[PDB]
């Protein structure tokens, strides 16, 4: 029961964590897409 | 010949608005361009 | 008046080039955060 | 020629019609049945300024 | 190795899942807060 009590809390915490990591993955995806679009905009604005 | 002169007159007119509008977009935006995705979309559409 | 717009238009483009440089740096930083968070979460699932 | 002998700087490339009117105004002038002629364009500038 | 291969994929999938469940939890939190605020607005608009 002491281990089931250790495990319960730790696993809840790690689920909160992997979800936090997944949320950051979406943030990185938004960042990398913004880099490519702005770089293409800069290349498209090179002539101007 | 008559149709082309009308077409070329409109085409040169549109390019003048396109360079004016694109200049206005960079001259009326506050902060940074990347912050507002609307400005980025407008520049791409004007460039397109 | 024309020279005023050109100077503003040029400076926005130059600022934009700077923004993507730090955003790429931010993109690398966010990648490092994912590596740390993912590694920390996996070891926790192992302790589980 | 006189400006050249007086060292007064002026460009010799742009035509007088282009320097005294914009393309937008010339487009409307054509719609008003103004003949597509440089002297006619010069007259239109005079009729405006 | 066949079990380590079964486990790897399944656990990656469950991490994508618990993160998806956590994301929905934020959506439910946004929904329940909107219910309380709109209900308070309705109670505040009862006299009007």
């Amino acid at each position: 029961r002491d281990l089931e009590a250790s495990i319960a809390r730790y696993k809840e915490e790690y689920a909160v964590l992997i979800s936090e990591a997944q949320a950051i993955k979406a943030d990185l995806a938004a960042v990398e897409a913004k880099v490519n679009r702005s770089t293409a905009l800069l290349k498209s604005l090179s002539a101007e | 010949r008559s149709d082309l002169l009308k077409l070329q007159g409109e085409f040169q007119l549109r390019l003048r608005q396109l360079e004016k509008s694109l200049l206005q977009a960079l001259n009326e935006v506050k902060g940074r361009i990347l912050d507002d995705d609307t400005i980025i979309t407008t520049l791409e559409n004007l460039k397109r | 008046e024309q020279q005023m717009h050109l100077n503003v238009g040029l400076r926005k483009i130059k600022e934009t080039v700077d923004q993507v440089e730090e955003l790429r740096r931010d993109l690398r930083i966010k990648s490092q955060e994912l590596e740390v968070k993912n590694a920390a979460a996996n070891d926790k699932l192992k302790k589980m | 020629h006189h400006l050249q002998q007086a060292n007064i700087q002026f460009r010799t490339d742009i035509a007088r019609t282009e320097y005294l009117s914009n393309a937008d105004e010339r487009l409307r002038w054509q719609a008003s049945s103004l003949p597509a002629d440089d002297l006619c364009t010069e007259n239109a500038i005079m009729l405006k300024r």
